[PDB]
Order: structure tokens, then sequence, then C-alpha cells
């Protein structure tokens, strides 16, 4: 029995048809799948706190997957709030509950299909040395966890046979001034700069960068989280798997995860089936001891004890001329396949400052 | 070990010799996780205690 | 119109004077059209249903800030968290009191939480200078292995780095240890005798009993102990010469009740400018957008210097924490908390009575015992060291 919750009018009429479609998608002995579709919408946590418990009291469901259409990650802690108390494993396919939120509360079973900043950071450097892009500059602004971003940069340039070069700023204030930022933006020592900032706060800096003029093909930026030409970012194949495979993958992991404790002995967990039917919540153990080996469709989905994915499918996404995002390279178990054949230099994904200083 | 006996009399302490664990001298090398580098061999055992 | 601020209190009796306090807004700054109202409800007995009585009660009442107090029962941080989750969704600034935990000091999950009570994390800062005037150089610390234990340790090492470089040997153990004295065998091996403990409320009994079995609390030793290991059961079966701390203005809800209103009321007046003054969204039936000046309101609360109440030192750091708090250094003199000094940001000791160090020693025992036994490492070099 797997419960599905859907938010957003775009999925309202489309939530019904996926029920029986995924029922036979994955078949495992000893378990049954009963998907449900929710048409409720609204950011306010009224249906987010009443209907879910009603469904728990109604169908006695174990394992809930949530999806959202907007990019606001403001709903993840609320799901974290319920997960630790009701002892219900919650896995999110994508949407609002897609950004990693650490540290996670003790005695919680919230699992997310994404990688941390440091995990996403290290996949960039292979592209740097693949296209002979040793020079870099690290610039960022006030972020809740930006300090760890700086630490992991030097742990790869310090070693290696190739001698790397490092430079970077500390923080930038969008309200300081577009002209003021550009004057302070002149303190650079390389051609490539790294970007790590919030989504809303990313719009003002690009306009400031456009005022600075470093938004053409003569410079590149890498985004971890108006758009200059030649912009790179990592999305962990969020735009892939269509929509039908995501819910199929979401129900696949819980079906495999529920078997992890059933193999040892016959256990029927209904602890999370209620929210107001018992006044005690002390009974809970081995919440995240399991869910260490999640393998499906010739791929590994191992989750750390903290509760985040450690074997992802990282892909780098570039920009075309029509201001559309497309995937160029990919990472798959440290293989580093590169499309858009890399030949010559300063002709693909980058251009020199001037032609007259480029001679062969 | 001929010198060590001379110090151990002048300054009046008491010793207990033991050879090194692996048999190396000492250098700094990177750990697998990040670069929390540490020492090794006879140079590292002095810092450990 | 009317400036109404939310709040949650432990008992309805605690709300009686709260309404009276906010009714004295006439003798404040401006007093043009400000009409303060309590808009407060007693906290739900269970934290599951308390979120059901804020969305339609406090948000629907058009509030701006909410004050959260410690529940009367010794709950394990059950109450302070859901309020921040509820308020944090709307980004409405929220400030609380009687929250002595280090988990509310990070913006990763609790983006808005300004406590006017110092946390246990900053308590380890006073130990750095408390021993400075007592001439102590090398220390060891036994720290519980959890979120709280590691929070204090990272602070202490950074403070001690510039004075005595590193500490001697940090020891860690699981929060639920039982009859584990293995880590105590090397306690009498580092010639320190400055054992510092930051355990839980109940773990102090296990360690103190364990040290008693190895006569570790006899003459010549000193102890520095946090607040948690003095109150409650931890006082029983304790060494005779602790130098633990306590809190002066803590456990007194009414002390910060008036202070909170004064800061908030003064903050409301400063909001009146030529910029946007848009109110927070009303009700919680349907609401997605967040009022832009909400984050700005938090910055106004950050830049509030309230020179009244607790000696006029209502100040906050880059995070929301009390500043220049006084801990009133305590002691144990034959089953008696005999105060032997004070602390107010800078340590000056009004040496009331006399210090009785563990073992009954009248003079302060220096913690250091250099050893005459050494371990020496040699390697096979043919002309130098044969084998």
């Amino acid at each position: 029995n797997v419960a599905l919750v859907f938010s957003g009018p775009a999925y309202a009429a489309e939530a019904a048809r996926l029920g029986p479609a995924v029922a036979a998608a994955v078949r495992s002995p000893g378990l049954d799948v009963r998907p449900v579709a929710l048409v409720l919408n609204g950011s306010d946590p009224r249906s987010l706190v009443l209907q879910l418990c009603d469904l728990l009291s109604g169908l006695r469901v174990h394992g809930v997957v949530f999806e959202d259409d907007s990019r606001a990650p403001a709903v993840a802690p609320i799901l974290d709030f319920l997960s630790a108390q009701t002892s219900l494993p919650i896995v999110a396919v994508h949407g609002g509950a897609a950004l990693v939120l650490t540290p996670k509360e003790k005695g919680s079973t919230f699992l997310q299909l994404g990688s941390s900043t440091e995990q996403q950071l290290q996949v960039i450097f292979e592209v740097l040395e693949e296209y002979d892009w040793t020079s870099f500059v690290a610039v960022t602004t006030r972020a809740p966890g930006h300090r760890a971003f700086l630490s992991y940069i030097e742990v790869l340039t310090d070693g290696s046979l190739v001698g790397w070069e490092h430079r970077g700023a500390l923080t930038l204030d969008p309200g300081a001034g577009e002209a003021v930022l550009s004057a302070q933006l002149r303190s650079v020592s390389a051609q490539i700069r790294l970007l790590f900032c919030a989504r809303e706060e990313a719009e003002p800096v690009f306009r400031a960068a456009e005022e600075a003029g470093l938004t053409g093909s003569g410079y590149v930026w890498f985004m971890v989280g108006p758009l200059p030409a030649g912009l790179f970012a990592v999305r962990s194949a969020g735009w892939r798997d269509d929509l039908a495979r995501r819910v199929a993958a979401g129900v696949a992991v819980v079906a495999r995860g529920a078997q992890a404790l059933l193999r040892d002995y016959g256990f029927l967990p209904e602890l999370g089936h209620d929210c107001r039917a018992q006044n005690r919540t002390h009974r809970g153990e081995s919440l995240h001891r399991y869910f260490m080996n999640i393998t499906w469709d010739n791929r590994d989905y191992s989750f750390n004890e903290d509760g985040f994915l450690v074997n992802p499918s990282l892909v780098v996404i570039s920009l075309t001329r029509d201001r559309t995002w497309e995937v160029v390279g990919s990472w798959e178990q440290q293989t580093l396949r590169l499309k858009y054949p890399l030949w010559s230099r300063y002709g693909r994904f980058l251009q020199p400052v001037d032609d007259t200083q480029h001679l062969t | 070990i001929d010198l060590l006996i001379k110090l151990a009399r002048t300054m009046n302490f008491t010793y207990e010799v033991h050879l090194v664990a692996d048999g190396k001298f000492g250098t700094q090398e990177r750990v697998n996780n990040s670069n929390k580098k540490e020492w090794n061999g006879m140079m590292g055992e002095l810092l450990s205690g | 119109k009317i400036v109404n601020i939310g709040a949650v209190l432990s008992t309805r009796k605690h709300e009686q004077m709260f309404r009276e306090a906010v009714n004295q807004a006439n003798k404040r700054h401006g007093s043009w059209k400000i009409q303060l109202n309590a808009t407060s409800v007693t906290h739900k007995p269970n934290a599951i249903q308390m979120a059901l009585s804020v969305c339609e009660d406090l948000i629907s009442s058009q509030v701006y800030a909410i004050l959260v107090s410690h529940p009367p029962t010794p709950n394990d941080h059950f109450t302070p968290t859901p309020v921040s989750y509820t308020a944090g969704f709307y980004r409405i600034p929220v400030l609380g009191l009687t929250t002595r935990m280090s988990i509310y000091s990070d913006k990763s999950i609790h983006l808005s939480f300004l406590r006017t009570v110092p946390p246990y994390s900053h308590q380890s800062s006073v130990w750095f200078e408390m021993m400075r005037v007592y001439s102590w150089n090398h220390i060891i610390l036994l720290v519980s292995d959890d979120h709280e234990g590691r929070a204090a340790q990272k602070r202490l090492e950074t403070l001690l780095e510039e004075r005595e470089s590193k500490a001697e040997k940090v020891l860690q153990f699981d929060p639920g240890t039982k009859n584990v004295t293995a880590l105590l065998m090397e306690a009498k091996e580092l010639e320190a005798r400055v054992i510092i403990l930051s355990a839980s409320e109940d773990d102090a009994a296990t360690v103190y009993r364990a040290a008693a079995m190895l006569n570790m609390t006899g003459s010549g030793y000193v102890w520095l102990v946090g607040e948690r290991e003095i109150s409650g059961n931890a006082l029983r079966y304790a060494p005779d010469g602790i130098l633990g701390l306590q809190l002066i203005n803590g456990k007194n809800e009414s002390a910060h009740i008036s202070d909170a209103v004064g800061v908030v009321a003064q903050a409301v007046h400063e909001l009146l400018e030529k910029e946007n003054i848009t109110d927070p969204p009303r009700g919680c039936v349907g609401n997605t957008n967040i009022w832009k000046t909400g984050p700005l309101f938090k910055r106004v609360l950050m830049s509030s210097k309230y020179a009244d109440g607790v000696t006029g030192r209502v100040e906050f750091n880059e995070d929301g924490d009390r500043k220049f708090a006084n801990y009133s250094i305590m002691n144990l003199q034959n089953r008696k908390l005999v105060q032997v000094g004070i602390y107010n940001g800078t340590h000056v000791i009004p040496n009331d009575r006399k210090i009785i160090w563990p073992g009954g020693e009248t003079e302060k025992p220096r913690g250091y015992q250099m050893s005459t036994r050494l371990k020496i490492v040699t390697i096979h070099q043919e002309p130098f060291v044969y084998v």
C-alpha cells in the first residue's frame, strides 16, 4: 500500500490516470500497491496537516511520495516535521521537496533524490581539466551554508600533478549597487567564475553582471543552485525520467525498502497510520538502519544514514542560442562521457577576449 | 642509544624504548575523505601521544 | 490601524499581566494610533495539535511576531520547533525566550529565531577566561557525543587556539552510556586534573559515580561543570569542589515579558518610514506570497538597542542571542550552593567566603604532574641504532 500526494492544478486532472498504470509496473511478492491521487491545492498548511492524517486513518498507508510544480523549497521542513513524529518513510521524487536540507532531525525517515552542494561541486572540476580550464575564480554571497562551499574547492587543487591557480571574492550585496558591484567585481584573476546563490537573489546579480558587461561569450559561469550566453548548471537529471517513470521509481524504492525488514521476520507496521489515535510516540527503532542498498534498473540508489543520496546521476546542462537549457555532458559512476566533441580551444563554449591576441 | 643513556642520567628521568610500528620516517599524506592530511610513521607517533 | 502581535504562553494566568503590560503603550514612542493587543493562546498540551491552533488563530489575527516560552513540563524541545516551522513558512519574524539549546541558532532550518536567553554553547566561553585568572594552562574535557556536545567543543577549541593552542585530549561517549569507564582509564594519564564536563542532565550521575570508584575527585583535582549538571538529579552524588555555573534571570518568564514588548513596540515605531509598510497576509485559508518587508522587519529587530529592563543591555549579535548575560559563578561547599563571585562579560570575583577545592584543600591545587617515565621511538639505522 503506497500513497501518492499531488499538489498543483497542472497535475489535478492528470493525477487519476497514473493509478492503475503503476500498479502493474512493479510487482513484488508479499506486498500490494494501492496508489491514490490527491487534487487538493494550496500552499497554506491546512490540507497539508488534515487530509494526510485522514488518509492515514482511512487506508492505513505506508510510504508517501510528494511532488510540487513550483520551485519553492519552503515545504520541506513541514514534511520533515511530520516524518520524525509519525515514523513514516517519506521519499520525494521532485518539486519543492527537492533541495537537500541538512542537518535532518533525529528519528526521521525523509529521503530525497538529490545531491548536496559538495557532491554537486566535485563533478564540475572534471569538466575544467577536460577542456583545459585550470584557471577559476570563486565568488558567492551570503548563504546559510556557504562556508563549506569554499572548503571543498582546495581539496582537489592542492594535490594533483597539474598546478592549479586560485582566486575569489567573499560576499556581494545586491542592494549595494549595480555600478558599485561591477567596480568591486573587477577583483578577478581568471576567466571562469563559479556561481552559488539563491534563485530569487540570482536575478539582480545577472543584471549587475550585464552592467559589468561580463555576460557574453568571452566569459562563462557555473550555477550550482537576463541569462548570459554560455551558462552551465547541474540539475541531477531532474528534467529526465518524464513523469510516469518518476512515480514508478518513487513506488519502487518503498516497495524494495519495505522488504528490507520483512525478510527477517513478519512485521506489520501501522504506527504511522494514526496522528490523533495515540498519545505516545516513544516506540520507534531502526528508522534509517535499512535503506542502504536501493538498486533498480541497472542502477544504484544508495542513501546515507543521514538521509541523502550518495550514488546520483549527475549531468551538466548548458544553454543554447534560443535561451534553452540542454544537456551536454553527463556523469555515470565516474565515466565522464562528453558529447559535443571537445576539439581545439576557444571555439566551443568559450571565446577569447579579442581575436588579435589569438594566433596559432 | 649511547647518547640516550647520557641524557637519562643528567636530567634524571627513566626511559622505555620501543621500535617504530611500520618502519618509516615521516611525511604528510592525504586521507581518502577530503584532504584532512596527517603524518605517518615515526614522525606521526609523537603527535598522537 | 492596530498593531497586534502574537504570543504563546504556558499558562493562562501568565497572560493576565501580559495584556496589562501592552495596554501601557501610551507612554511610549509616538503613541499616535498604536493599539497593542495580546492575541495569545495557551500552548496545546501536545505539539501535534498546536499547529492546528495557530494557522486559524494567530495568522488569522494579523500578527507580526510571536513570543514562545518554555512549557512547564520538562519537555524535550517539543514546543519551540513547530512555531518556527509555522512562522518560517510565512517568513514572519519570531523571537522567543527560555530556549537554552544550540539547535535554534542556525538558519538552515530555523531561519527566524531570536532568543533573548544565552545558549549552552556560549556558556563554554566563560570557562576560557575563568581559568585565565586562576593560572591554568592545560585541560582535558569529557564531552557527550551528540549535537549539543559538538556545538560547545568547536567553540572552545577556537577560543583556546590563540591562548594555549589545542587542549590536551578531547573524550567523547554516546549519550546513553551505561557502566563504561574505559574512557576514564586514561583520565589519570594526561597530568591535567582540570576535567571539564558538558554531559546531559542524567549522565552526570553516571560519570560522577564512576570517578568516585577511582578516587578521581580526591585532593588536587579541579572541575569546571556546565549548568545542566548542577540542577536536578545531577546535584546528588557530586564532587565536593565543583565550580559549576547557574543563571540569574533565567526561569523567570515575567522578566523577559516586559523586555520583549519594549523591543517590539520600539521596533514598530522605527518601521514607519517612506518605504513600503505592507502588512503580512491575513488569514491562512489561502496564501502563497510573502510580504517583502518581513525580512526587513527582522533586521529592524536585529538593530534594536533597548536600554531598559535588565540593566539596559538588550543587545543581539549577528544571530538572535542575549548579550552580556550574568551567570553568577556558583560552588559546592558541603552540600550548599555557596556563591563565590559573579560574571558580567568581564570576570571580576567578589571573593565572598572561601573556595574549598575537592578534597578539602584550602589552597588552589595546580593541575599538573610531570611524569618521570617516557616512551622513546627508534628505528634501524646501521651506524646509529643497531638491532
